């Protein structure tokens, strides 16, 4: 741990998101999420105006309509929430900005896709290292509290396509700025 | 293409 070496690190989170999660009736806590917004701006920027509602559409009240223990949990679907729908703030989708960021550990946020260059609102926690996604889905995130929140959802019952059996829905949702960017450590 | 600063090692 000698701090010369440590130094030399990852990505400075530029500005926050949190999501309030319920699952069923159930207030399960919040969930908070930096974002690297000098490393892949453009897809930090759909991600936090879908969060604040800026834009007359985005995550409030939308269903993480995919878990998957040890591995992930998706959502993101606020048009149809099974994983058909859901677009950007720049159009039905986007394309991959780079893949600078790698899945380097539990607690890391990335878009899903339907290939390349289809990037749109729908998005995904890994619970889980998932290195087999590097270079294929663009990583912009990682959460920095509530990570005890995302175990909740992860090992909440679901049925065999791995839909939750209650709802499991972001019930508030915004952005909290940071006046000072800063570093934190690719795991 | 890469920023040390903002992108880490
Ligand atoms: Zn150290």
């Amino acid at each position: 741990g000698p701090l010369g070496s440590d130094e030399k690190k990852g990505p400075k989170v530029t500005v926050k998101v949190y999501f309030d999660l319920r699952i069923g009736d159930e207030d399960v806590g919040r969930v908070i999420f930096g974002l690297f917004g000098k490393t892949v701006p453009k897809t930090v920027d759909n991600f936090v105006a879908l969060a604040t509602g800026e834009k007359g559409f985005g995550y409030k009240n939308s269903k993480f309509h995919r878990v998957i223990k040890d591995f992930m949990i998706q959502g993101g679907d606020f048009t149809r929430g099974d994983g058909t729908g859901g677009k950007s703030i720049y159009g039905e989708r986007f394309p991959d900005e780079n893949f600078k960021l790698k899945h380097y550990g539990p607690g890391w946020v990335s878009m899903a896709n339907a290939g390349k260059d289809t990037n749109g609102s729908q998005f995904f926690i890994t619970t889980v290292k998932t290195a087999w996604l590097d270079g294929k889905h663009v990583v912009f995130g990682k959460v920095l509290e509530g990570m005890e929140v995302v175990r909740k959802v992860e090992s909440t019952k679901t049925d065999s396509r791995d839909k939750p059996l209650k709802d499991v829905i972001i019930a508030d949702c915004g952005k909290i700025e940071v006046e000072k960017p800063f570093a934190i450590a690719k795991e | 293409d890469w920023n040390e600063d903002m992108d880490g090692e």
